């Protein structure tokens, strides 16, 4: 399979992947329309518009082709949908438990207009980087440190606010590295400044989990034209530490939502020729799956009476419509305080996270 | 051997010397052709001409080595044929054979250096408008002319055309005529999965209307889309005779005239069918329309003979160039020296304009130069519309 | 025809980029510049032609102060006036804009601000976009004792006295189809209304509609406006043999328009009616010379931001009766 | 006229200008030089004074490129007639 | 006449043959400096000075954008091998003198302003030091006249016996009311053309790459196409004064504040001064655009850039890479001699050639050659034309109007229009080069605002520093 | 020469950096518009231009030659001493041997301070002539004593087919 | 003493003239600068107006890249058009050819500091003190003063052929250069080895 699916093709390929699994598993919908009216196709995969939200299943999204000429993400997301469906039909136990315990959202192309304006063989050493209105989708989200001109960004924002995404990663091009959030800094210096989060180590762990499984990223050296041998230790990096980006989407995802997002630069050739795409799939498949599995780390549970805020780390998260909460954490002891307005709180301390599956706890307020 | 360009005042005299060797007839005669621009202009000279002039036109040529000075022979030039003087002076070219279509014209019936003087011809617009035809108004002052803006609360409402309702303002001119062309993407996957090169081609009854009337290649942010047969497509060096790959050819882009001319792939506009609406795909000449001609290129034809018909409308060649009632006569070591009258630009624009420049970054071989094996190549078709004017 | 004019300080002596992208659908997107200059327009008939003489005299430049609005003559202040006789500026005249000389001589009118448009991709400019600094022109400066004057000679334009582009049928004897069912032309993916289109109970947008005195800027009722009347194949281009008339000129309509400098045009007569001129009367640009307030006593590299609030009056030379309000009851045709 | 408007070229010499000759191999983009054999596809400078065929729609991957017959045609640049 | 304008607005550029006449008019405001007083000013040992601040303002048009519009600059650099100023006419007209009181402003018709030109160069020449206060790049901008002040010999923050005090009121000056105008014409001396070109051949590659040499070198072998670094050569690269290499990629620099401690400077009067920008040398070698000499380049400021501690994004670096064909790289040694040793600061040697520093649209135009016994290549190091008799300083002051010497004066400022019209001579570009040259062009792609144009708030900004060397010549 | 062809010639690392070049070999000038190759003491016309390795830059010029119609001859120091220890100068990351160098050795003849530039009041002689006669002074803004270091006089002005026939 | 000519006293010559040169028949020799500069080469700028040119001033916030405008306070960091003479003044302040300390570097001390190595993340920048500096473009200097007891006058190529004294290709009436200076404060005169630089000029 080596073909760049364009408009229409996208929907056809996504629905072919949906039919490539059991019925009732996949739902392909649109979170909005681009400037030219191209739908923003999103495929939802889970056992059982977007349909009802299943209990005990964290929401995971992977928004690719967010820059128009960074299109390895688009094809690897399409192949990820196809592989998930094929594994679910074939009885792939790993993918079976993944789909049973995770509500995976895949967004192959956030900027279809820019993808259409992209030209084959352009490695990016404009080429459709912006939407058809000329605005960058990565420089349009509200910076923590006009929506009408970016309908794709507004649609993504509404989709995020309508859900309770736990783990996510947007996939990019032009390098091979996993950059974790706070993509900018208050000083807004070009490079060099380290901008850590309250969950800096958790984001480091997620970036490590993706990078170590990537054949190129695990080396920590993209070794690509116009890079000055910019060696990223461990294959991971911080946002402002790599280069300044004002209004990045992962920063909004972290600050304005419960989402934990890491930008994944899969390849340094932005629009590789079709022949290489197969290789790109084998370069990313496992890592992608790995990232989804990493949603099952930390603490998970429900808050029930006998939108509750969970506090650990100056980053609080809220519960879902079912009261479920998922806080991504690494092994160790944490002090979880649950606070609901009008419900006098509960500080359950000594919550111990073990490596692998997330720790369970049910709160009665 | 005279081969150089002398720039004197508003004139440029370019001389070039080269070494040389349906029903109709094929004569044994060979004909001399120098109807391509690169036969006279070096890429440096073409850059110098197009970066500093709002127009140019030939004045007179001198050709030294019979000629059909009365044009009694079928004028075969101007059909964009091969056999032209090579762009590279060191190249030795073979004289193309002379043949015509139909009337037997025996060439030795004619009696066998010379100088020809070009008739007064309009300057070629070596500029692209900095204003759009629908944006000639003042973006600060409303119009005193009202337009019907409302029809139901069923009622009748009129509004003054202003900066916000800019598309509703009354206007004095219309875009050029349209003869709609089928749209083809350079991104191949975006096209239909059928061979519609001929079946869906825009043709006149069934000769193909290639390249048709001068219309913009694409609108904004659509450089991948081009009219199916509405643009000039030049051949890259050592391109295939037929069935050439897209990377083996160079497509010209006429979007510089998108500010006055309609897009070649899109309709001219909407009229009233009866409240049904009809879409006009082909639009003839209307009062008040203005349109730019097709751009000339360093590789493109220079002139073409206007057919000796009873009438014509805007007799400018559809391939670009200068429409001449009496073009340079057919000529049945060679030095051709042509003089061009330049139109010097007088622009008060503050910001710098767009000039043609060679890419700074490293290249394996210099563009518009010879490669390792001594083969001269033109890497891209250099346009002529780089400076800017106002409508 | 002599009128008393007043010119204020536009944009605080600032050239301002203006833009409008996508309400404000793509057909209404524009990019351009608003200049601190006003311009003189006498392109309406109530303000063939052979020549004109333009004079600009009796200039008073008055500074206004607020505390108490006190207006005092500034005898040493100048105004810059120039005519782009080489047509090097975007010719915004001929677009039927307001700010022209009033039909009634006794009226004192406000000089419209000069702004121009340029190539745009939405609210966003392109490389071919041109920025014109009107201060980059030789402009004559005038104090209270100076007068400006020039003369212009019209070229040989034909005397003022069929191809088809079908319009929509609209009845004055009453869905909203003004824009949807209107007759428009497509240009660069921007549907622009063909008003009044080629010369042809009125068509949807194929006529000139003037406004009576005290008429709403938008959604004006039919009784508040005056329609002009010029009494299968739907679009017919020029064929060999058809003859047609031009749209009539009116006492309130435009006089001329600039034929765009283009490779080709067909019957270059303005669609609004009037005279198509390759070199129309040059647009006359007039501005109050900026008069700074007191700068600090320590040098500052930044441009001066505090100016004296100032304006300038002067005289300009180049039914149907008056609470002192002059009105034109009906549009007067020529034929 | 002893010549027709679409036969003003050389029946012996190929053109240096290419035209889109192939679109489907799957999808592709093939270009060919106008020649004596493919003389109708060859580039011209003039048009006649069913006038011809134009494109009605904008072809996409699924929309077939339907065409339209021009029964009445107005004046166009580079159009000659007797 | 109070009610009649003294002059008109002349902003234009006439391109006639090999001459370009650029005239530019601006609106200026001159306040009362130092309250009509000459004030002695004085001040680490490297930054010590003594001098006088005068109540006089001076007109500055030493920046190229004061006369050349960006389109004019493009037209000049894209078509000409060189240019030099030929003459200038300076006019000062439409003068208003106003008094502000506690607050309102009123015309003072009877008040005068003193304007003169230091045509005999008897005053300290403060122009050519790349100071602010020049005519604005944008004609619509109204500018403040900079205050005149000069320095003198100092021993720390104290004067010496040879310290010179200059009373600018001792000069003959023309007094102008609202009806008067000032004007003078100055003729530039014979100055070499500024090289508005970049060499298309490197100095070490001037030989025929097909024919061997008849001169042998100690290998013994003959210089040939293969071993070409060994061929006999007639010329050497220009002199070098090595600079510290700083990477725009801030992660590639040392983690120390070496800007002053490790910067390249010269020692004079026991007082180290930064050799900025130093002698003309290549900013970097090829494929090394991220490196620049620590203080060996001209660094202009973007619009709204901070005066102190402006980040790299707020400034624009100028690169002298186009003289890498002849000038040795600033950050890298001149060569290797025997003792082997590495030569870092090389003086002038017979047979060496070197290109001068480029001039920029935002950069200086000229500088006064100091009146010294000797000088080697008297060309300004920041670029431009070295003039023994440059355009004279035009000093302007508001004549005090009093309200022991009188101390209280009427708080008074002045405004007016200033026109400078410079005629420059051009070198026509006459090259047989076949491939197209490199021209300066604006970016074609869509941009939120037009470069070298006003923004939505009415602020004119120059996005990048436009060089001057775009066309090519052979060595 | 070259079978009447202009052949692009070059040399990169895949020799050494100091010997990299790019230019054109022609099959072969009163205004001095061609690259002046005389004065380099050579034993066919070919010229060099700007290069970055074996490949040219955008500033490189291609010249088609078919596109064409002092004081009487009788001390600064740059110390001399085969290649590693040789006295060489540096220009654009390319060590070039300073042979013969300034007139006064490993590369100093025609076959403490060690490098002293010009100072006021110091005198020197030019290298003798045996040998080259003249050399073109490069057209440059500045030059100090523009004499040829190799010796001589520094002169400021010293069936049809479209394919080309083979 | 007749106008600009004197036919041969030393005090009168040095106290009232900017330069002098022998006439007879001497060839045209440049006027010997009999004046000490009233301005120093590093202090030719306006002490009230900042420079529009920026200079690197800051490298540690970690690693940063900071630029500042040359001003009256950061005066040594300002961009300058000229360099001192090659390395010549006898001594610096409070330590005879001292009149030329404004333009010529001190003889007993270095010309300046250049960069020695090429810095990276791991190599600290190194400095090299230049002791013998040759001719550089844009550098200016004064000649050694003549004295009442000193000498008057004294190849294929030479650089600035000045002895102290007059550099004559072919080695008494002296043409003088009348001082025309609007210096306000009284000048320094010789009063009772007699130097020659007593009057002052600007650079």
């Amino acid at each position: 399979f080596d073909r760049y699916y364009h408009e229409e093709e996208l929907e056809s390929a996504l629905r072919e992947a949906a039919a490539a699994g059991l019925p009732g598993l996949a739902r392909l919908f649109s979170i909005g329309r681009s400037v030219e009216g191209r739908p923003l196709w999103v495929l939802r995969l889970t056992a059982g518009a977007a349909g009802p939200l299943l209990p005990g299943r964290p929401q995971v999204k992977l928004v690719g082709n967010m820059h128009g000429d960074e299109t390895v993400s688009r094809q690897v997301l399409i192949y990820l949908a196809r592989e998930l469906a094929a594994g679910y039909r074939r009885g792939d136990p790993r993918l079976v438990r993944l789909l049973n315990t995770t509500d995976v959202y895949l967004l192959p192309s956030l900027n279809p207009d820019g993808f259409e304006r992209a030209r084959e063989g352009d490695c990016g050493f404009a080429s459709g980087r912006d939407n058809s209105r000329g605005r960058d989708l990565n420089r349009s989200f509200p910076d923590q440190f006009a929506l009408d001109e970016v309908p794709e960004v507004r649609a993504l924002i509404e989709w995020i606010r309508r859900n309770k995404f736990v783990l996510s990663g947007n996939l990019h091009g032009g390098s091979v590295v996993a950059s974790y959030p706070f993509d900018d800094s208050p000083e807004h210096k070009a490079t060099g400044i380290y901008s850590k989060t309250s969950d800096d180590e958790v984001f480091k762990y997620l970036a490590k989990a993706y990078a170590s499984n990537h054949p190129i990223m695990k080396t920590g050296e993209p070794h690509c034209p116009g890079d000055e041998d910019e060696t990223f230790k461990d294959g991971i990096t911080n946002g402002a530490h790599w280069y300044d980006v004002e209004g990045g989407m992962q920063d909004y995802n972290y600050v304005w939502a419960n989402c934990f997002e890491i930008t994944l630069e899969l390849s340094c050739c932005k629009y590789p020729p079709a022949s290489q795409l197969r290789q790109e799939w084998e370069n990313n498949r496992e890592s992608l799956i790995t990232l989804i599995e990493k949603v099952h780390i930390g603490v998970k549970g429900f808050v029930k009476d006998s939108n509750a805020t969970i506090s650990v780390i100056n980053h609080n998260i809220t519960t879902g419509r079912f009261g479920d909460f998922y806080r991504l954490l690494v092994p160790g002891t944490y002090n979880l305080t649950v606070v609901l307005t009008g419900y006098m709180p509960l500080t359950v301390t000594n919550v111990v996270v073990k490596e692998g599956p997330a720790t369970e706890v049910d709160f009665s307020l | 051997w005279h081969c150089d360009s002398t720039w004197l005042g508003d004139r440029v005299i370019t001389t070039s010397t080269r070494t040389w060797a349906y029903f109709g007839y094929s004569t044994p005669w060979g004909y001399f052709d120098f109807n391509r621009f690169h036969c006279h202009f070096s890429p440096r000279d073409w850059q110098r001409l197009i970066n500093n002039n709002w127009g140019f036109r030939p004045k007179r040529l001198s050709f030294k080595l019979f000629t059909d000075s009365e044009y009694q022979l079928p004028y075969v030039l101007g059909s964009a044929h091969q056999g032209c003087l090579p762009p590279f002076p060191a190249d030795v070219f073979m004289i193309p054979q002379y043949g015509y279509l139909t009337s037997f014209y025996c060439l030795e019936y004619f009696p066998s250096q010379f100088t020809y003087t070009f008739e007064d011809v309009p300057f070629h617009s070596s500029y692209a408008h900095s204003q759009s035809l629908d944006r000639l108004m003042n973006p600060l002052i409303d119009q005193y002319l009202y337009y019907l803006s409302r029809t139901q609360t069923q009622t009748l409402g009129f509004s003054q055309g202003g900066p916000n309702t800019m598309a509703n303002q009354a206007k004095n001119w219309l875009p050029g005529p349209c003869y709609r062309q089928q749209r083809v993407s350079t991104t191949t996957g975006q096209n239909n999965n059928s061979n519609f090169a001929w079946t869906a081609g825009t043709k006149y009854h069934n000769s193909l209307a290639n390249p048709g009337i001068a219309m913009a290649t694409h609108k904004d942010d659509e450089e991948r889309f081009f009219p199916s047969n509405g643009i000039l497509i030049f051949g890259k060096q050592n391109a295939a005779r037929d069935n050439a790959d897209y990377s083996d050819v160079m497509l010209t882009s006429e979007e510089e005239i998108k500010t006055t001319n309609p897009v070649a792939t899109e309709e001219y506009g909407i009229v009233a069918d009866n409240p049904q609406i009809g879409t006009v795909n082909s639009q003839g000449a209307l009062p008040g329309m203005v349109w730019q001609n097709r751009d000339v290129y360093l590789q493109g034809p220079i002139w073409a003979k206007i057919p000796h018909t009873d009438g014509n409308f805007h007799p400018s060649p559809l391939m670009g160039g200068f429409g001449l009632k009496h073009p340079p006569p057919q000529i049945l070591q060679v030095s051709v020296e042509i003089e061009w009258e330049l139109q010097k630009e007088n622009s008060k624009r503050w910001n710098p304009e767009i000039q043609y420049t060679s890419n700074y970054y490293k290249s394996t071989s210099v563009d518009f130069a010879v490669n390792t094996e001594g083969v001269y190549s033109e890497p891209r078709p250099i346009g002529t519309r780089y400076l800017t004017r106002n409508l």
